[PDB]
RNA sequence: GAUGUCGGCUCAUCACAUCCUGGGGCUGAAGUAGGUCCCAAGGGUAUGGCUGUUCGCCAUUUAAAGUGGUACGCGAGCUGGGUUUAGAACGUCGUGAGACAGUUCGGUCCCUAUCUGCCGUGGGCGCUGGAGAACUGAGGGGGGCUGCUCCUAGUACGAGAGGACCGGAGUGGACGCAUCACUGGUGUUCGGGUUGUCAUGCCAAUGGCACUGCCCGGUAGCUAAAUGCGGAAGAGAUAAGUGCUGAAAGCAUCUAAGCACGAAACUUGCCCCGAGAUGAGUUCUCCCUGACCCUUUAAGGGUCCUGAAGGAACGUUGAAGACGACGACGUUGAUAGGCCGGGUGUGUAAGCGCAGCGAUGCGUUGAGCUAACCGGUACUAAUGAACCGUGAGGCUUAACCU
RNA sequence: AAUUCCUUGUCGGGUAAGUUCCGACCUGCACGAAUGGCGUAAUGAUGGCCAGGCUGUCUCCACCCGAGACUCAGUGAAAUU
RNA sequence: CACAGGUGGUCAGGUAGAGAAUACCAAGGCGCUUGAGAGAACUCGGGUGAAGGAACUAGGCAAAAUGGUGCCGUAACUUC
RNA sequence: AGGACCGAACCGACUAAUGUUGAAAAAUUAGCGGAUGACUUGUGGCUGGGGGUGAAAGGCCAAUCAAACCGGGAGAUAGCU
């Protein structure tokens, strides 16, 4: 099966309407450090919910 | 669950004696008949077995008049009434479906004997 | 029990294997067991007997493998299907004796003649 | 009459002194305090909104507890109407129990549904499987010929063909009642009602004879 | 539909999910920390904890059986002896997860399985 | 500058010149059963043997095995048996190449779907302040089958044989829906037996590989052959038909005036969807009542401060699920995992002891092990934040009002 | 009959029922003796028919294990128009 | 094409086995240059199936089955 | 002994599925036929186009064959599109 007609550039976009991306609804900062880390998991240096796991 | 189980054991009977997949037993159920109510006996050989609380089965091989019969009693059923044990045997298996196609000699199930 | 299906004979005359060429009891009626009427076709018969091979009469299923459960739920199942031949036009058994145990399902006041024979249930 | 909102959690025997085993779904109706009455001059009909459970008083939104507190507050799973007529109930949670279906033998039971989802014919429409063998290329079990041809042109609606199978009211009607044993919010039917345990059911007298 | 079916099949025979988990569990009992896949962890979870639980008790009995799983007759020592009595009081949370996810090649989300008592 | 043939399969949809079932007229209609005509399209409407068949004949069923339209419905859905490629042979015709509206054996069936169309399922925005809900129900769809037995009543009818009506009761066939409690199936995540071989130093005990190696049995879940329930009653207006009273037309007449019955059709009753019903509906509840400027000022545009109800997000997850969606839970916690105890299933572990020359047996032991289960338990993981949404809601008229 | 149009000839056998099959009849549309006639043990991935075993071929599908399908990240076509 | 195809010769360990079959291994060489999840219809390759057992179909197509050594025993017909 | 039997290598190609913008311009998988012989294979050689070769299908003669490929007559001719 093929297209009997060439889809207009217009229609093409309509399809890419829901193709857009999303943001991040803002992330999170740690308490033990201003660690600008992702919500619910390890900071840039072993930290997370306070404390600090994984050396270095 | 919690409501059940208790609502189940609420019907369960305690007249049920010891069992085994090799035992013989002789279940005695009702019959009703025409205007009667006689108790029909059914001495056989347990092959499979219940073990599900109120919900329980027997599965007993007998081999009546020439042909073999198999009955899956429902342990906790008013129709079950009495249920002997007769001869207990050693099997070393949970289900004796293998004891199916056998017949004399090839079926001979060595008694338990404790 | 459905077309074909070779069942033994629980009565005498025209012994051994007999094929069910139809399941009477309505359109599309799939299978039949317990104690239903079945169109049989003697495929063995005995040297003498009363019904010879090739005969196409009717019969009643006396024993099935799918057993027969009753109220309580407990089921009764025999090993090997069996039926009993009987006059075509006006029911009732053709043989005199009935071998093997039967079931209380035939206690119907229309098959009495059979349950009244030695065996069991 | 009106009915009560229960919660599926049954399926168990109940042998009789006669020798019969009766199947049955154990519906649980723990009171149904009417959360609000609906008038025909104020609303437009004759109904009685009720509840049965009681949220953890945490997930209860103010707009929710606002409607409850407005009347006989006491939280609960949700709100359920019950169109009635020629007989009302005390607005505030008058509290109706399983003893309601006392001199009753009808019942309907309206759970959610199954939940197959996957769909696909042969199961959602009880279709027929094509030649398992004897050739047949990539067409063992499939729709096969959905329409007709040029004359028809399109494909008539309703054309059975796969699609989500599950989650949908689907009542039952009838179902002889076994025991209305109250003082434990217990009600037993004949057996086989929709839902899959812990489901919200709407048991009420069968509209049918 | 899997309705109410427990257990994760990752993506391979019921054989792989007996080694890529056995070599992992044993690999966990060693360093007490790992940066595996989130799922490949939440699963590994109910693989070691059971072993540790089984580790609570000694005896050749609950030993050889412990040797059955994890053919490492070495880490079995780490069990019963080391982390054996270590968690000889814990309720079962012998494991942490420490999420982080997102690997290089595959956008796959990694994790950090670790013995609850690893920090020193 | 290609619209794939016949039959089958699968899946249909309509017509009515109706096969069954429902309602009536006439009868060469005693009853039972028929014959024929009128009405009626709700639903239903056979398995095999022979053949490529369609059809047909035959066997045996059924309430019945309807007729026809749909590219003689259906190959970007299946087949490829018939039939038109190339091989080969027979009968036949031709000197022959070859040929046949004769036969015979053999003979490559492509396509990842853009558009309409369907079946499902989300994302926007709109419904005039914003929310969380519960309904109303315009409409739309689903379903609409029928056997036998008994009671009536061995009565009415009939010479007998035979044998009803109306009405009532029970149990089936086929079909649909739901559900795993039962009966079973599956159960490569549970237990066991065992062949070959490799390995863990060896004995013992184990694991790997050989279709899960082969195999026995099985929890949850899912299921049908298992189990429960439904096609109704009742109304409305009728079809054909039947009539009352009734003149035109002194009678007669169902019609012209004028009333009464009347079917599985039709409207509704039963089940489900449903306010995008833009004709966007109703009811209940919840939230926000701080300040300025520029003006092209009847509206705006912008500023600081504020961000509510709620929402979404993230995480633990589900009998929910393709992904979105929907449900539960997030330390004010059982939402998952682990853990504890039980259950279940397997079937009496390992080690030791003893007996036997040994295979092996017995004891410890009914053990050992035990997934999706049940009861319970914060050990682990479910962070405090932050995020979006605001700040009393246009005009005109009427009703009320100080 | 690898030859028969009429043709599913007729009869018999097999089946519950057999336009195929096997044994016959002869009315050979239109067999026939090295473009060989009729037989023939053995052989055949050869044509037809029958049966026992076997079974998901089917009644009527159910579950289960894998590779795709679906989601994410990287690469990135096609016919057609 | 860093293509599941084609390509002649030589060497020939252990256990089991008739064996250059086959299975597990040694020496030796490899995991095939997208992966991570999920656990839908449907397609592909498989495993298990209640009762029936060729009713399938143009046709038993495909499946399922049978399968080893020793011994016993084995029909018509026959070119023996 | 044998164009003998069963069966790997080896030669072949009867069946089905899958592939059909393939892994592949004929394969993969499960079966299948021959397997001391008219066997099978390496290397080199000889037959050349109206000619060769052919256990005979119009088959093969470099993915081409009822007359190969390359170049030329050549802008063949084309009442046709
Ligand atoms: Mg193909
Ligand atoms: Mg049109
Ligand atoms: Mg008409
Ligand atoms: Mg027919
Ligand atoms: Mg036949
Ligand atoms: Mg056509
Ligand atoms: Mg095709
Ligand atoms: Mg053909
Ligand atoms: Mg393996
Ligand atoms: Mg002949
Ligand atoms: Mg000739
Ligand atoms: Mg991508
Ligand atoms: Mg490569
Ligand atoms: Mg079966
Ligand atoms: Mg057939
Ligand atoms: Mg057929
Ligand atoms: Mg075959
Ligand atoms: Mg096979
Ligand atoms: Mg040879
Ligand atoms: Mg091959
Ligand atoms: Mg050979
Ligand atoms: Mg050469
Ligand atoms: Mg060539
Ligand atoms: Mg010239
Ligand atoms: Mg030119």
């Amino acid at each position: 099966a093929v297209q009997q007609n060439k889809p207009t550039r217009s229609k093409r976009g309509m399809r890419r309407s829901h193709d857009a991306l999303t943001a991040v609804t803002s992330l999170s900062v740690d308490k033990t450090s201003g660690e600008k880390h992702l919500r619910h998991h390890i900071t840039a240096d072993g930290y997370y919910r306070g404390r600090k796991v994984i050396a270095k | 669950s919690n409501i059940i189980k208790q609502l189940e054991q609420e019907q369960m009977k305690q007249d049920v004696p010891s069992f085994r997949p090799g035992d013989t037993v002789e279940v005695k159920v009702w019959v009703v008949e025409g205007s009667k109510k006689r108790l029909q006996a059914f001495e056989g050989v347990v092959i499979a077995i219940r073990n599900r609380g109120l919900h329980s089965a027997f599965t007993v091989r007998k081999i009546s008049n020439g042909e073999g019969v198999e009955r899956v009693f429902q342990t906790h059923s008013p129709v079950v009434d009495s249920i002997s044990v007769k001869r207990r045997g050693a099997v070393r298996k949970a289900k004796l479906y293998y004891l199916r196609e056998r017949t004399g000699k090839a079926a001979r199930i060595k008694e338990r004997l404790n | 029990i459905q077309e074909q299906t070779m069942l033994n004979v629980a009565d005498n005359s025209g012994a051994r294997r007999v094929m069910c060429i139809k399941v009477l009891g309505g359109s599309h009626r799939r299978y039949a067991g317990v104690g239903d009427i079945i169109k049989i076709t003697i495929k063995e018969a005995i040297p003498r007997g009363k019904v010879k091979k090739g005969d196409v009469l009717k019969a009643v299923v006396v024993r099935t493998k799918k057993g027969v459960r009753r109220p309580d739920g407990s089921v009764i199942r025999f090993d090997g299907n069996a039926c009993v031949l009987l006059n075509n036009n006006s029911e009732q058994p053709i043989g005199t004796r009935i071998f093997g145990p039967v079931t209380r399902e035939l206690r119907s006041e229309k098959f009495m003649k059979i349950i009244s024979l030695a065996p069991e249930v | 009459m009106i009915g009560l909102v229960g919660k599926k959690v049954g399926m168990t025997r109940i042998f009789t002194e006669d020798g019969v085993s009766i199947p049955v779904t154990v519906i649980e109706v723990e009171a149904n305090r009417v959360t609000q009455v609906k008038d025909l001059a104020n609303d437009g009909y004759r109904a009685i909104q009720v509840t049965t459970g009681a949220k953890k008083a945490n997930r209860v939104t103010k707009p929710e507890a606002g409607h409850f507190a407005k009347a006989g507050v006491e939280a609960g799973r949700g709100l359920w109407e019950f169109r009635l007529a020629e007989g009302e109930e005390f607005t505030v949670g008058q509290s109706i129990s399983v003893e309601l279906f006392a001199d009753v033998k009808k019942v309907d039971v309206t759970g959610t549904s199954k939940g197959k989802g996957f769909a696909g014919t042969v199961k959602r429409w009880n279709f027929r499987t094509q030649d398992a063998t004897h050739g047949n290329s990539l067409s063992h079990r499939v729709p096969g010929s959905i329409g007709q041809n040029q004359t028809p042109g399109k494909v008539f609606k309703g054309k059975k063909m796969a699609g989500q199978m599950g989650n949908e009211r689907v009542t039952v009607q009838s179902l002889d009642v076994v025991r209305v044993d109250a003082e434990r919010n217990l009600l037993l039917v004949k057996g086989a009602v929709p839902g899959a345990t812990g489901s919200d059911l709407i048991v009420k007298p069968a509209v049918k004879a | 539909m899997r309705h109410r079916k427990s257990g994760r099949q990752l993506n391979r025979n019921s054989s792989h999910r007996q080694a890529m988990f056995r070599n992992m569990a044993g690999s966990l009992v060693r360093h007490e920390i790992i940066k595996t896949t989130l799922p490949k962890a939440k699963e590994l979870r109910r693989v070691v904890e059971p072993l540790i639980t089984l580790a609570k008790t000694d005896s050749v009995a609950n030993r050889r059986l412990a040797f059955a799983r994890t053919r490492d007759n070495e880490i079995v020592a780490k069990l019963f002896n080391e982390l054996g009595p270590r968690f000889a009081s814990r309720a079962g949370g012998y494991t942490r997860i420490l999420k982080c996810g997102f690997r290089a090649g595959d956008n796959a989300p990694m994790a950090y399985i670790e013995l609850v008592d690893r920090s020193e």
